[PDB]
């Protein structure tokens, strides 16, 4: 820096502890040993009372370790052995989501024989789930809450609800005060737990559904105890509650925990559901709709297995800027977060300025891409508990960047196993992990020369690699762009920003062959950005026309020329209209169909990629916008060739 | 306060002058408990000091260097930052409740 | 008189506030120690300046 | 062998000095202590066995137990300090004693000990003066405590008044101790 | 009007013929004169303004002038000050011996 | 305050020095607005039993009322200081004089 | 003229398993802050449910930095002066941030 | 592990040869203090690893040092 007083240090274990490489020991001892206290007298011998010293030397040494690591893992940001890691978040009030479970919600469209109003659709209600890799086997589901029916018009009901992966299990145990009741098995999220005792309720403490504003007594509490087995126990409290604590059992009582089994991360599959329902007159009609909400469906979602040990710290640490609440961005960082996190990658919440309220929560689910709804709900209610009163959070979702690689790993037929396909697949997860370790979080570039070293990092027979690229992102709306928005953040290498498909309809009727007559749903269009020009301009076209529809007046008068603007390949007739602006060097598109004035009706679906390719070879990002490659979701761009060699 | 450093104490569990007629093994076996139990950096008050340091206002205290704001202030004297980020560390239930 | 501050937490005083603390001891004693901070003024200047 | 009992684990160190190299390392980080506390119940009213002798650290091999198990007798008093826990030969605590203050003040008087025994802490008479004692500072006096007499401990005596109330421990008395003993490797291999 | 005085004066790679000094830099415009002394005489111990005399080693337009000479094993006490054209000279400070 | 993180520099120079000063003279005048000056004579009492030698001192004043207020009980007439008396001096250093210590010399910036 | 009396007192030192529960109830609790919609609730209640009975705080948007409360006195009907300006009061000591209450 | 561990370290002294004062007392002498304290540091280390965690790490004075920080200060 500048002034020297600004050096400081990092977080640094001081030479105090550090510890031995032995010989620099030896040299200490011997100095501290022969000089400034004996001038040897010793009787031993010329070499022993020489030989000796190291004979303690490794009884120092030893020490040095086995008593020394102590305070290594006593504090938290140096420990390491995980075990002392955990037990030491708790007291940071924060728990370590030792497994997690998938949840979805379906909406149930069976009916009853009886005809009987307000139908309920009770706890468990076992049902089984493939979470398809092919068929086989199933895994479970339960519903694990209440809800009800109505009927109304027809006689059927919809007792949508939302279910987790396991099964249940309750133990109840008399509680004799010298008994640290515990679980001892592998399992039961720490998320959904209900513990009575003896007669309903005890909501604990260290996670609320509800807050309940008051109500004093009845919480209980739950850690770690190392081990993996979960610790339960209750407060100090009297109730002759006396002052403050918790309620605590009375000496003897039935305390009936019950948890739920988790298979495990393997169920994330879900999509198809079976009834597997026996209760009463209720038919399960089935006609089940797993996602029955919105926009593209991954399945569940969760799953879990333990945190990582690198997670846990920074997010042990971070929960001593918060207690228990978010007043902060970095606050909801950490409420979106193991609490209600497995679900969410990352985050980065921000607050627009011009919009007042409405703290923004961008949030890319493990799954991929959008958390579709009432996992989106279920965000939206954990915060606001804990939130700033008057503000609303709410989930936009990051605007997403993809990238189209087209690669070839060039492999050699010699030194190879499996061959292809489990190798076309073992190069998927590597590229994958390459996104989810490096650019799966925000802000940080990715760079192609490191996608490509994991490539060739596949197993051996991979030798060499390359790829072309292209940033794919896509436009919701369409139609218009926003204001000022739809921007790389890169160099777009003019000659580029290439269309995706469209479509027409209308175009007076031309009757086809066969059946009577078709509307003209043919003759697509597509959009081409052109060339730079004496500053930026370069303009951008909306794509093929053949004659008739549009208007044309005097502001139109559809061409770009011969000339760049290259051409759709139809018939197709040329005359591309003019559309939007493009300026280059500062990265901004824009569109505003209606400069040309069609109607949305004549246009197919909207959301259409456009995907430019990239001047530069590493793509950078801003302004909460990620790129992550999801391969699984949407295989439309990831092509690989594996041309072999033969030696 | 010196507190004690563990020479005394064993001194006496060694079997006097026996089997060791020499006076350099008594000297020795006492200079050598020193090197772990007399002294600051040494294995046994490292140890035994422990969870004595964890209060950050303590002398030879530790583990808030590691805190964000002993990173993140730009005091130009050198010892204030030492001092207020020793404190605050102290209590820092102060500050984060009421953010 | 200064005003015992052992629990009103801490920002509520500011800079310069006669507030003093107190903690427990690891041998069971009790320490009056104090904050950290100075009313010190400069030459050119004639401000407070906590 | 009642300590040990699991596998070396690794002991990373990565925290420090990344790629560090693994060191198998006995395995102390259990929370041993709470094994003992939960298995101990029922085998309570552990007597008072008030020691009497200047016993080394291990009487195990003595009195209950003597396998030289040098500890149940630790987990009983919840001993902080392998060494300073335990009473000490009485010149240690005189020896204590020096280390302690040597530094500083030298060899002192740290309260007044009234009868019924209440301690005073820096109050000082004056000889030669009234006979009411004072603080070691407002040497203007104007402030007198305690009107009454006492004796002080000087420093070795009370290094040797603190040590000393230090022997009572807890037993299991001999008999439980196999039967004990029994339980505690159980509760042991239930959680894994 | 005293020329701000210099702050955070430390030594650095220091050798037996060849030691170097660094300060903050104070100033743009600003000059910095040096004074070194020898402070043991001949494995003596002597009292200060009693002894060191001074050796001016010259001054410089930017921080950290690089010294040389120092018979090993003697010299040691820099001390640096700063002044300018219009401004009466600091006081001035000492590097831990 | 101090170590701050931004450090400025301000020298307040000497003309402020010395253009306050103008501003106090050029109100002396005549008139509601002028505030004019007046002197002030002394005390008639002995003051100590030592009064009349070279050594020991009058006590220090006091700003304080209490010291305001013993003046106007020991003070007798106030001569006025006209706008034309007060004057505004330099030390006068002069060349050739063999009295004061340095006869010529002047070293750089002084007033002869 | 006290009811039934005794000389009073306080305790002795604290037990030791009753310390453990109350550093679960301190990061658990929001202390010298109000960031919740229920926590002005608990606040306004703790100290002058004596006098206030039945409060709720609901946080309006469109109208974001009030967070209006609603109290009920125990006596009466309206909340008197000197009373919701000391009721405003002790609470200009927490707040937060912009969002200043009504 | 009081046997156990001098018996290993009596190996090291062989390990020499002959170390002359070695064979009786005179090393295992100042060698049984190497036997007792690795034991007890084996230990007192362990004991001492688990204070700052808090539902953990028995005794008082312990909780109360991690109870204040980050806590309040318990009634006298």
């Amino acid at each position: 820096p500048v002034n020297y007083q600004l050096t400081r240090t990092a977080n640094a274990i001081p030479e105090i502890f550090v510890g031995g490489t032995f010989a620099e020991i030896k040299q200490n001892l011997i100095e501290w040993l022969n000089g400034q206290n004996e001038f040897l007298d010793y009787d031993f011998e010329g070499s022993r009372l020489n030989v000796l010293c190291d004979l303690l030397a490794y009884n120092t040494l030893y020490i040095q370790q086995f008593g020394n690591a102590a305070v290594y893992e006593s504090f938290m940001r140096t420990a390491n052995l995980r075990s002392s890691v955990v037990q030491a978040a708790q007291d940071n009030g924060y728990l370590p989501t030792s497994k997690s479970a998938a949840q979805t919600e379906i909406m149930l469209t069976c009916t009853d024989a009886l005809n009987r109003n307000y139908i309920t659709i009770p706890r468990g209600t076992r049902f089984l789930a493939y979470a398809k890799d092919t068929s086989v086997n199933p895994y479970n589901f339960v519903s694990r809450e209440d809800v009800i029916a109505i009927r109304d018009k027809n006689n059927q009901y919809f007792p949508r609800l939302k279910l987790a992966q396991g099964r249940i299990v309750r133990t109840e145990i008399i509680y004799d005060k010298l008994t640290p009741i515990i679980i001892y098995d592998k399992n039961i999220d720490r998320n959904q737990v209900k513990l009575y005792v003896d007669g309903a309720e005890w909501i604990n403490w260290t996670r609320k559904s509800m807050v309940h504003a008051g109500s004093t007594s009845t919480i209980y509490y739950m850690r770690e105890t190392i081990d993996g087995n979960t610790e339960f126990y209750f407060g100090e409290g009297e109730i002759s509650a006396n002052y403050i604590g918790g309620l605590k059992p009375t000496q003897n009582s039935t305390i009936v925990i019950e948890y739920i089994s988790t298979n495990g991360a393997d169920a994330n599959g879900a999509v198809g559901f079976s009834y597997a329902d026996t209760l009463t007159n209720i038919t399960v009609i089935n006609i089940n709709e797993n996602p029955n909400d919105d926009p593209d469906f991954v399945g569940a979602d969760g799953g879990g297995d333990p945190e990582d040990i690198e997670r846990i710290r920074e997010l042990g640490t971070i929960k001593r800027e918060t207690q228990q609440r978010c007043v902060t961005a970095t606050d909801y960082d950490t409420f979106v977060s193991e609490r209600f996190g497995s679900i969410i990658q990352a985050v980065q919440t921000f607050t627009d300025s011009t919009k007042p309220g409405y703290a923004f929560i961008a949030a890319k689910p493990k799954s991929g891409l959008y958390l579709t709804t009432v996992q989106r709900e279920d965000i939206k209610n954990y915060l606001k508990d804990y939130n700033l009163a008057p503000i609303t959070p709410s989930i936009i979702s990051p605007n997403y960047l993809f990238i189209k690689t087209n690669l070839k790993v060039t492999y050699a037929l010699n030194k190879l196993q499996e061959s292809e396909q489990w190798l076309e697949g073992q190069i998927i997860d590597k590229i994958d992990r390459y996104y989810t370790e490096d650019v799966e979080i925000f802000n940080s570039s990715f760079a192609k020369s490191k996608m490509l070293t994991y490539v060739d990092d596949a197993d051996h027979s991979v030798i060499g690699s390359s790829a072309t690229i292209q940033m794919v992102r896509e436009v919701q709306n369409f139609y218009k762009t926003p204001e000022a928005g739809i921007k790389y953040n890169n160099q777009i290498k003019d000659r580029s920003m290439e269309s995706n498909t469209f479509s027409f309809n209308s175009g007076r009727k031309v009757v086809n062959p066969d059946t009577g007559l078709e509307e003209d749903v043919l003759y697509d269009v597509r959009i081409v950005s052109t060339d730079r020009d004496s500053k930026g301009i370069g303009k951008v076209i909306i794509g093929p026309f053949a004659s008739g529809d549009v208007t044309e007046n005097e502001n139109i008068q559809p061409y770009t020329g011969n000339d760049f603007n290259k051409l759709a390949n139809s018939d197709g007739r040329d005359k591309y209209y003019v559309i939007g602006e493009i300026n280059y060097p500062a990265d901004v598109i824009y569109w505003n169909i209606a400069k040309i004035n069609l109607t949305s009706e004549k246009f197919e679906v909207q959301t259409i990629e456009l995907y430019s390719d990239p001047t530069d070879d590493v793509i950078f990002t801003r302004d909460g916008s990620l790129i992550v490659f999801e391969n699984d979701l949407r295989p439309q761009y990831l092509t690989i060739d594996l041309e072999p060699i033969s030696q | 306060l010196a507190d004690p450093d563990l020479r005394p104490l064993i001194g006496t569990m060694m079997p006097d002058s026996y089997l060791l007629q020499d006076s350099n093994f008594e000297a020795f076996c006492e200079a050598y408990i020193q090197y772990l139990s007399d002294g600051y950096g040494t294995q046994y008050n490292n140890l035994r000091n422990l969870i004595r340091n964890q209060y950050p206002r303590e002398e030879h205290a530790w583990e808030y260097l590691w805190s964000e704001i002993y990173k993140r202030n730009i005091y130009l004297n050198a010892d204030k930052r030492d001092a207020v980020a020793r404190f605050f560390e102290s209590r820092s239930y102060d500050f984060y409740s009421t953010k | 008189e200064w005003i015992n501050w052992t629990r009103k937490s801490m920002v509520h005083a500011g800079s310069t506030s006669t507030i003093y603390y107190m903690r427990e001891t690891i041998d069971g004693n009790t320490e009056f120690y104090f904050g950290e901070g100075e009313i010190s003024v400069n030459a050119s200047e004639g401000a407070l300046t906590a | 062998m009642l300590f040990t009992f699991f596998d070396p684990i690794e002991y990373a160190a990565k925290t420090v000095n990344k790629n560090a190299p693994t060191i198998p390392m006995t395995d102390i980080f259990r929370n041993y202590k709470d094994y003992f506390k939960r298995a101990l119940a029922g085998y309570r009213l552990r007597t008072y066995y008030i020691k009497g002798s200047p016993r080394p650290e291990e009487l195990a091999n003595a009195i209950y137990g003597n396998p030289q198990l040098y500890w149940v007798l630790l987990m009983c008093n919840d001993n902080y300090d392998p060494y300073y826990g335990w009473i000490t030969s009485q010149e240690a605590a005189y020896q204590a004693s020096i280390q302690k203050y040597k530094n500083v003040g030298g060899d002192q008087i740290v309260y007044h000990v009234n009868e019924n025994g209440e301690k005073f802490y820096n109050l000082i008479s004056y000889d030669d003066n009234p006979y009411v004692w004072y603080d070691k500072g407002d040497k203007a006096r104007k402030y007198p405590q305690y009107e009454g007499a006492l004796a002080a401990v000087d420093t070795y005596e009370a290094a040797v008044l603190e040590n000393e109330k230090l022997r009572q421990i807890k037993i299991i008395a001999k008999s439980d101790i196999n039967s004990f003993m029994n339980d505690l490797i159980r509760i042991m291999e239930k959680s894994y | 009007v005293k020329a701000p005085s210099v702050t955070s004066l430390r030594i650095s790679k220091l050798s037996a013929n060849q030691v170097q000094v660094r300060w903050d830099d104070v100033g743009a415009n600003f000059y910095y004169f040096v004074e070194i002394a020898e402070t043991k005489t001949n494995s003596g111990e002597n009292l200060p303004s009693n002894q060191y005399r001074w050796i001016n080693l010259g001054y410089t337009a930017n921080n950290s002038f690089f010294f040389d000479d120092a018979d090993p094993l003697t010299t040691y006490i820099i001390r640096v000050a700063t002044a300018a054209q219009d401004f009466e000279q600091s006081d001035w400070i000492y590097t831990e011996e | 305050m101090n170590d701050s993180s931004v450090i400025y520099r301000a020298i307040v120079t000497s003309k402020f020095r010395t253009e306050k000063m103008l501003n106090f003279y050029n109100s002396i005048g005549s008139g509601p607005d002028k505030n004019t000056i007046f002197i002030t004579f002394g005390r008639s009492e002995p003051w100590s039993s030592n009064e009349n030698e070279v050594g020991f001192a009058p006590p220090y004043p006091t700003d304080s009322v209490l010291g305001v207020t013993d003046m106007w009980t020991h003070m007798m007439g106030t001569v006025k200081v006209l706008p034309s008396m007060l004057d505004a001096v330099i030390p006068r250093r002069d060349w050739g004089d063999t009295r004061y210590p340095d006869p010529y010399t002047f070293r750089i910036n002084d007033i002869v």
